[PDB]
This record gives C-alpha cells, sequence and structure tokens, in this order.
C-alpha cells in the first residue's frame, strides 16, 4: 500500500507543481529516509527503474540519488553496483539504446558526487578502447564512442578539470577513430541529398563537432537542468563510490547494434525571428532538447494526448522555440531512414493532439514546416516523399482539405513530372482516397485541374459500344448472363493457356461486381475454382494481372485490394506481380506511388510467410534441445519447407532487380544513342526507387550478397546502377564483415 | 490506483505529515 | 512503471452487447482477443472504399461489414473492421479512433466478433438506436430522430 505511495510518488517529482523542484527534491529526499529502514529492497529497484526508463528526467533522478548517498553511503553504494549490474544486462541482452540511458545515469551521478571522476574516466577510456577491437563491426565501435560523447554533455566540465592529461588521451583516440571512419553508405540514410539550406550529418560527426564547441566554450552550456546545484552544500560532504572495473562485453555473432543515422535538420534561428533564439544545429544544446523530446514520446507514444501534455510541458533552464524543436522532432522521426521508431499513423494524431493544446501557437509551425518541406522536394529521399504524402493527405482530411493551394501554383508551369507537381498529384489523389472524386474537384482552385485524379470508374470491354467484331463478345455476353443467374462453376467451365477465355472471364465478373470491394470479393471466392483452372500456368497469372489492370487502370485503390486478395487466395503468386510491375501495360504508370505500395505490399506479404515457417523450425528445435528420434524427423520436414520459401523470397528479389537492371540499361542506351543527358525526371524515380528496394528490406537482401555481387551488379554494368548497389554494401558492411 | 491518479504535491504532503 | 506501460485507448468500454450468447465474464473474454472493431458515428454516405483507405493506415485488414437497416437495407452509419493480427487493431484503437472521415469525428470500440445478424441497427425504426433519441438535425446522419 505504502509501497504504491512510494512508486507514484518518485515519477511525479518534477512535474507542475506549487513547490519549486528544488524544494520537492528535498522533501522527498527526507521521506525515503524515513522510509529506508523498511523499504530499502523497494526504493532500490524502483529508482533502477526510472534511471532505465525515464531518460528524460536524468538529472532530476541523479539529484534525488545524490541526496540520499551524502545521508547514507550503503543505499549510494548499493544503487551503483544495481547499475553496473543492469548495464551489464542491458549489453548483454543487445539493448544498446538502454545502456546509454544508464551510462549517461552513472555519468550524471559524478556531478551528485556519488561516483568518483576518476573511475568514470577509467570506464570511458575502456569504452573508447573498443576502437582497437579487431574484427569487429563499425557499429560496435560507434555504439561504444558514442556512449562515451553522450555522456559528456553533463558530465564534461567535471571530467576534464579533475583529470585532463587522461582525458586527452580519449579524445586523442576518439578524433582519430572519427576521422578513419567510412561514411559511403551514409546518402541512403539522408532525407535530403543537398547540403542547402541544411547539411544532414552522420549522426557521429555532428555529436564530435558539438562536443568540440562545448570544450572551446569551456564546457559551459545553458540548457541542462541540474537541480543538484542548489544542493552544493548537503553534495560536497558525500563520499564517492568507485566503479570496479569495467570490461565490454565482447563481439559474438549474435550482437545486434544500432544501425547508423543521419541528424535531420530542417530549422535554424531564422526560421523563427521573433522568440527565443534557436540552439545551433553545432550545440550540445540542440542535441539535449530533441534527445528529449525524442525520449518523452518513446515513453507515452501508446497514449497521444498524454504524449502531447509532455512534450509542451517540457521545462528547460532557458526559453526556448519549443513548437519549432517538437515540430522538427516529429518529422526527424516520421522521415528516419530506414523507418521511424513508431507506426507512421501516430504522428498524424500526436500532431493534431498538439494542435488542440496549442492552437495559437503550433498550427501554423506546422504550416511553417508543411511550406518549407514542399519547397526542398527536389533532393528528398523518395521514401520520405511517400511519407509527406500519406501525412500531409491525412492531416488535411482532419481539417476540410483546406489548404493554400494557390500558394504552390508554381508547380502547374513544370514538367508534370518534376517532385513539386508529382507530389501534388499524389497528394490529391490520396485525398480522394479517404473522400472522393468530386468532393476534390471542388477544393482545388480550377487551375489545378491537370493534378487532379481521373475519375475512378471501371472499363468494360464487351459493353454496349464495343463491337460485335470483338474476339469473344459473344461468350462475354452469355458469361454476362450466366453470373446473374446464379450459375455454378462447371456450368462457366462449359461456357467457356488462353489468353481469351481469361480475357472474357475477368473482364465480365469484374465488371459485374464492380459496386464495391465486397462484392468482388466475394466474386473471387465464388468462382475462385475458376480461376486456379486457366490461370495455373505463370503467363496465365501474369494475364489475370493485365486484364485487371485494363478493368480498374483509372482506379488505383482497387487495383491493390485485388492484387492483395488474388495472392492471399493463391489466384496469383508474388513473382506474378513482381514482373506484372515491371511489364510494359504499366510503363506509363510506373513512376506513380500506388505501384511502389503493392510491390512492397506483396513483399512483406513474402518476407512474413517466411519468418512464420521459420519460427515453427525455431521452436520445434527448442523443443528438441530442451526436452531432451521422431522429432527430429518432423524437423527435416520444416526444414525443407523453410528452404523452400527461402528460394522463393531470393526469386521475388532477383527478379525485381533483373527488371530493374533491364529497364535501367535499356534508358541508358537510348540517351547514350539520341545524344542526350541521361538524368530524365522518370530515371530519378526509377533509380530512387531500386534504392527504396534495399533500404526498406537491407536485413533480408545481406543474405543475397555473393548473388548479386557476381551475377546482377557487375563491372559491365552502367556506373550509375552500380553507384546504389555500392552504397547498399557499404551499410550492410558497417554492421558486418 | 488510488494513489496513481493523485497530484504529487498531494502525495508529498500527505508521506511528510502523516508517517 | 504503470504510467509506462498504461494504454488507455485500448481499455473495454462501458458497452455490452445484450444479444451476445454468454454472460459477462466470456464477452470480456472474447473482447480482449478480439481483431474486429466497431466503428461508430458513419456519415451514411460513407463507402466502404473510404473506410479501407483510413483504417488501413494501422494494419492490413481481413474484412470490411457495412452496417445496414434491418428494413430499407441501406447504410446505417456503422461498420465492423475485421483486422489479420490484433497489434494492428489495437493501433487503429489508438490513432484512428477519434479522428475525422467524411468529416466526422468517429468512435471505435472493441467487438466480440462477428456473427449473423450485427450488421442490421437495432432501432424501432430499423436505423441504430442511437439515432431514435436523436434531437438535433444532422444532414449526415438522415435529418431529425423521431
Ligand atoms: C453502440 N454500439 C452498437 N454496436 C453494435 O451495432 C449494431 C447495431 O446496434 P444498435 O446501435 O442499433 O443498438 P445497440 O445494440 O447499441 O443498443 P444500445 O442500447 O446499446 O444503444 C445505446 C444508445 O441508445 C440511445 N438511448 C437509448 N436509450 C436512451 C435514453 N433513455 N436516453 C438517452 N439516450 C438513449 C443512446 O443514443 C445510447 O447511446 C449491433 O451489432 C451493436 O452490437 C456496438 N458494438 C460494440 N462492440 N460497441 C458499441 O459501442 C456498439
Ligand atoms: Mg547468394
Amino acid at each position: 500500500e505504502t509501497e504504491d505511495h512510494l512508486e507514484s510518488l518518485i515519477c511525479k517529482v518534477g512535474e507542475k507543481s506549487a513547490c519549486s523542484l528544488e524544494s520537492n527534491l528535498e522533501g522527498l529526499a527526507g521521506v525515503l529516509e524515513a522510509d529506508l529502514p523498511n523499504y530499502k529492497s523497494k526504493i532500490l529497484r524502483l529508482l533502477c527503474t526510472v534511471a532505465r526508463l525515464l531518460p528524460e528526467k536524468l538529472t532530476i533522478y541523479t539529484t534525488l540519488v545524490g541526496l540520499l548517498n551524502a545521508r547514507n553511503y550503503n543505499f549510494g553504494g548499493e544503487f551503483v553496483e544495481a547499475m553496473i549490474r543492469q548495464l551489464k544486462e542491458s549489453l548483454k541482452a543487445n539493448n544498446y539504446n538502454e545502456a546509454v540511458y544508464l551510462v549517461r545515469f552513472l555519468s550524471d551521478l559524478v556531478n551528485c558526487h556519488v561516483i568518483a571522476a576518476p573511475s568514470m574516466v577509467a570506464m570511458f577510456e575502456n569504452f573508447v578502447s573498443v576502437t582497437q577491437e579487431e574484427d569487429v563491426p563499425q557499429v560496435r565501435r560507434d555504439w561504444y564512442v558514442y556512449a562515451f560523447l553522450s555522456s559528456l554533455p553533463w558530465v564534461g566540465k567535471e571530467l576534464y578539470e579533475k583529470k585532463d592529461a587522461e582525458m586527452d588521451r580519449i579524445f586523442a583516440n576518439t578524433e582519430s577513430y572519427l576521422k578513419r571512419r567510412q561514411k559511403t553508405h551514409v546518402p541512403m540514410l539522408q532525407v535530403w541529398t543537398a547540403d542547402k539550406p541544411h547539411p544532414q550529418e552522420e549522426y557521429l560527426d555532428c555529436l564530435w563537432a558539438q562536443i568540440q564547441k562545448l570544450k572551446k566554450d569551456r564546457w559551459q552550456e545553458r540548457h541542462i537542468l541540474r537541480p543538484y546545484l542548489a544542493f552544493d552544500s548537503i553534495l560536497c560532504e558525500a563520499l564517492q563510490h568507485n566503479l570496479p572495473p569495467f570490461t565490454p562485453p565482447p563481439h559474438t555473432e549474435d550482437s545486434v547494434y544500432p544501425m547508423p543515422r543521419v541528424i535531420f535538420r530542417m530549422f535554424d534561428y531564422t526560421d523563427d525571428p521573433e522568440g527565443p533564439v534557436m540552439p545551433g544545429s553545432h550545440s550540445v544544446e540542440r542535441f539535449v532538447i530533441e534527445e528529449n523530446l525524442h525520449c518523452i514520446i518513446k515513453s507515452h507514444w501508446k497514449e497521444r494526448k498524454t504524449c502531447a501534455a509532455q512534450l509542451v510541458s517540457y521545462p528547460g533552464k532557458n526559453k526556448i522555440p519549443l513548437n519549432y524543436h517538437i515540430v522538427e522532432v516529429i518529422f526527424a522521426e516520421l522521415f528516419q531512414l530506414p523507418a521511424p521508431p513508431h507506426i507512421d499513423v501516430m504522428y498524424t494524431t500526436l500532431l493534431i493532439e498538439l494542435c488542440k493544446l496549442q492552437p495559437g501557437s503550433l498550427p501554423q509551425v506546422l504550416a511553417q514546416a508543411t511550406e518549407m518541406l514542399y519547397m526542398r522536394l527536389d533532393t528528398m529521399n523518395t521514401t520520405c516523399v511517400d511519407r509527406f504524402i500519406n501525412w500531409f493527405s491525412h492531416h488535411l482530411s482532419n481539417f476540410q482539405f483546406r489548404w493554400s493551394w494557390e500558394d504552390w501554383s508554381d508547380c502547374l508551369s513544370q514538367d508534370p513530372e518534376s517532385p513539386k507537381p508529382k507530389f501534388v498529384r499524389e497528394v490529391l489523389e490520396k485525398c480522394m482516397r479517404l473522400s472522393y472524386h468530386q468532393r476534390i474537384l471542388d477544393i482545388v482552385p480550377p487551375t489545378f485541374s491537370a493534378l487532379c485524379p481521373v475519375n475512378p470508374t471501371c472499363i468494360y470491354k464487351y459493353g454496349d459500344e464495343s463491337s460485335n467484331s470483338l474476339p469473344g463478345h459473344s461468350v462475354a455476353l452469355c458469361l454476362a448472363v450466366a453470373f446473374k443467374s446464379k450459375a455454378t462453376n462447371d456450368e462457366i467451365f462449359s461456357i467457356l493457356f488462353n489468353p481469351l477465355k481469361i480475357e472474357v472471364f475477368v473482364q465480365t465478373l469484374l465488371h459485374l461486381a464492380a459496386k464495391s470491394f465486397s462484392h468482388s470479393f466475394s466474386a473471387l471466392a465464388k468462382f475462385h475454382e475458376v480461376f486456379k483452372t486457366l490461370a495455373e500456368s505463370d503467363e496465365g497469372k501474369l494475364h489475370v494481372l493485365r486484364v485487371m489492370f485494363e478493368v480498374w487502370r483509372n482506379h488505383p485503390q482497387m487495383i491493390a485490394v485485388l492484387v492483395d486478395k488474388m495472392i492471399r487466395t493463391q489466384i496469383v503468386d508474388c513473382a506474378a506481380v513482381a514482373n506484372w510491375i515491371f511489364s510494359s501495360e504499366l510503363s506509363r504508370d510506373f513512376t506513380r506511388l500506388f505501384v511502389w505500395e503493392i510491390l512492397h505490399s506483396t513483399i512483406r506479404k513474402m518476407n512474413k510467410h517466411v519468418l512464420k515457417i521459420q519460427k515453427e523450425l525455431e521452436e520445434a528445435k527448442e523443443k528438441l534441445a530442451r526436452q531432451h528420434g521422431v522429432l527430429e524427423e518432423q524437423i527435416e520436414r520444416l526444414q525443407e519447407k523453410v528452404e523452400s520459401a527461402q528460394s522463393e523470397q531470393k526469386n521475388l528479389f532477383l527478379v525485381i532487380f533483373q527488371r530493374f537492371i533491364m529497364i535501367l540499361t535499356e534508358h541508358l542506351v537510348r540517351c547514350e544513342t539520341d545524344g542526350t543527358s541521361v538524368l530524365t525526371p522518370w530515371y530519378k524515380n526509377c533509380i530512387e526507387r531500386l534504392q527504396q528496394i534495399f533500404l526498406q528490406h537491407h536485413q533480408i537482401i545481406q543474405q543475397y550478397m555473393v548473388t548479386l555481387e557476381n551475377l546482377l551488379f557487375t563491372a559491365e554494368l552502367d556506373p550509375h546502377i552500380l553507384a546504389v548497389f555500392q552504397q547498399f554494401c557499404a551499410l550492410q558492411a558497417a554492421e558486418n564483415l | 490506483s488510488k494513489y496513481e491518479a493523485m497530484d504529487f504535491d498531494s502525495l508529498l504532503k500527505e508521506a511528510q505529515q502523516s508517517l | 512503471l504503470k504510467a509506462l506501460r498504461s494504454d488507455s485507448y485500448v481499455e473495454l468500454s462501458q458497452y455490452r452487447d445484450q444479444h451476445f450468447r454468454g454472460d459477462n465474464e466470456e464477452q470480456e473474454k472474447l473482447l480482449k482477443k478480439s481483431c474486429t472493431l466497431y466503428v461508430g458515428n458513419l456519415s451514411f454516405y460513407t463507402t466502404e472504399e473510404q473506410i479501407y483507405e483510413l483504417f488501413s493506415k494501422s494494419g492490413d485488414i481481413k474484412k470490411i461489414i457495412m452496417g445496414l437497416d434491418k428494413m430499407k437495407k441501406t447504410a446505417c452509419g456503422f461498420c465492423f473492421v475485421e483486422y489479420y493480427s490484433r497489434a494492428d487493431a489495437e493501433n487503429a484503437m489508438r490513432y484512428i479512433n477519434g479522428t475525422r472521415l467524411d468529416d466526422r469525428i468517429i468512435r471505435t470500440d472493441w467487438d466480440a466478433g462477428f456473427k449473423e445478424g450485427r450488421q442490421y441497427g437495432r432501432g424501432r425504426s430499423g436505423g441504430q438506436v442511437r439515432d431514435e433519441y436523436r434531437q438535433d438535425y444532422d444532414a449526415g446522419r438522415g435529418g431529425y430522430g423521431k
């Protein structure tokens, strides 16, 4: 009972309240002394919970631990031993994002006089010592350097004045390592490839520049909240604890490190001239601010309303254009490559909640950011343009589809395939998918009708206007009657690789079920047997897709759901879809968005399929080994169907890369002959959609290295195509030798 | 969850006055 | 910590289906492992296509069942959405609930699962009971409320 009174009392310290933060900590520390005789065991694991799970409130809880230690030396030692215990647990379990929070906590405890600075310097020079380890991934060296550098904003001033002869040895080792790192992969992870207005810097190079500037600034940083400074008198007499010598858990093959990152930057101080001056990109204040806001989201992402309140109530020890930091952090996550920390739709609803809570400030910062993203689309990463499209359309659908389109009227004068007009076209198609065609024609200015989507109506080949001279017109009219007569399958068989039998069957079935998705899925299920018969040939599957497209080419949403349903019901397979995406009938729609949504949706189905059957094998293996014959015989049959699913996976990627290499090279010869530049807008999208394949599924494609290098991406290919493959090799190389 | 839904001041001031 | 594990959008609502076959205990059991959501406060003109586009943003949709008026057999202003996995329905519960569709705030609730007869409004006129006691005029909800 009083435990619950202790927990909620520890978690809520430092929130909004009448009393000052220092008065609350001094008071709380006093009641934790009283209850400590009885509840020492529980108070200990609660403080270990918040040090692990609440890094945003870091300095609040280190001060609290600092007060208890000054008054109770044996409690301070038990706590530090628990931290060392947990830091080893985390590194063993490959939870490195959680381990940095513990290192950072240990480091800040030095300011609280709980840990002696020499012990902390010893641990850090064992961190940087990982740079000397040989036959280990760069991502391992990167993380241990990051844990050191990212703790210095809090503990930097103290460690340097106390020991600067051994700190400079550490800095010298750090700078040596940073200069010899390979940055060949950064382009795949940048949201914009342009260096202006804001370069997208590799995260360690950014952090390094930030720490060195803090060093030249005499380790004076004006953002971190340091409550322990008011308790100097109490904390000067405290007895320090010495950390044991730290040994980094060795690198095994099961080790998983955080992959590299690029710092998202779209704001400087000129974007909010009236207001608190914005910390620069190379200031550690910018680093701490964003790190904390990212952590607030990580803690409260599941509750949108709470998450927004915690972002708005974020305390600093100096004022900052907070609305600009929030928007930038939220877009930094939505555009993070390869994938955002959380599901994408969360960021749309989090921004609405923020608008509700700051209706006079945030909505116009958000709108200012939307204009900026639009104006920088030229070099925006295609994976990020897609997320920008999906967010903006979903955002607008929650705000009456109201937008100042006139501000973007200058895209009407450009090539329709340029980034801005293509962005607007995709946005309006997404808005239609959330509303309906006529609504979108009414809300856009009359000058934007060229970017509006075609009306989504099916095209029936054997309709009234059709000529009786068309092949199979007669049979098409027989099917049209039999379907409405509720005819069974065999009757349809008698009414009918033959392309025309597929053509008349599909044309008629889709036409008669066009009212909704429910009717189309019902039709496929009722006559499923028919599909499997005349579409068993691989070229038959291809022709089902070809015909289905001819009917619904004006309704991209219907095409995606039908392709999805036919895969799940085994009418077509993933290889048929892959070959369909690159067929000539889709060449005009190739650059459009819905095509790549379909392809990626098909890949995700394959990938999810392999994982399911791998877990079966990775369960039966557990039963045999954990329990301990007949089980080994069942394992032999699982492994056989793990291999068969893994080879269809590999074939799906090899088809995609083949067709990609083919359409790209033949475009490169067509440009060489005609004697013209290679960079077509079409070319930009194509080459970037190739890079998207490597980037989205880099963990699976890693298995195909030798095949890809030796059979597909070879010296003979144009240097423009190899450039993409070598970026992908640089990426996987950073995390694997 | 009786404690869980309270204000921090309410909890801190209840702990040190009561016991 | 209790605060960090908190999922206040995923918890069950006070609504319970009276036509459900069983007692409260086993209905609550079905709710906590259900992948199906009840979607309320829809415009009578909202189509299956619009619901697919919105609700797909949290995961893959297995089936959608539009609610109908038992007599007229027309859109009744609600539907059900069945996902393949529950995590996807949970995310629709957190982020899609309380947002707009056809410019109306929609409300999602966990459902015990679809069985025949649930697609029809239980109101005396054939529509939802919600629309029998309504007073204000609503264009997307079919005028006044009797
Ligand atoms: C509201 N609702 C309806 N369904 C389902 O939609 C289909 C049609 O059902 P219905 O809407 O036509 O009628 P329902 O079964 O909901 O009856 P209920 O009594 O619960 O409806 C409550 C509403 O009636 C109105 N109402 C009734 N009496 C009063 C009163 N004295 N005063 C004010 N309002 C009243 C109010 O609008 C009140 O909100 C059914 O299958 C039903 O399970 C729901 N399913 C889940 N999982 N969660 C739900 O919340 C839900
Ligand atoms: Mg290979």
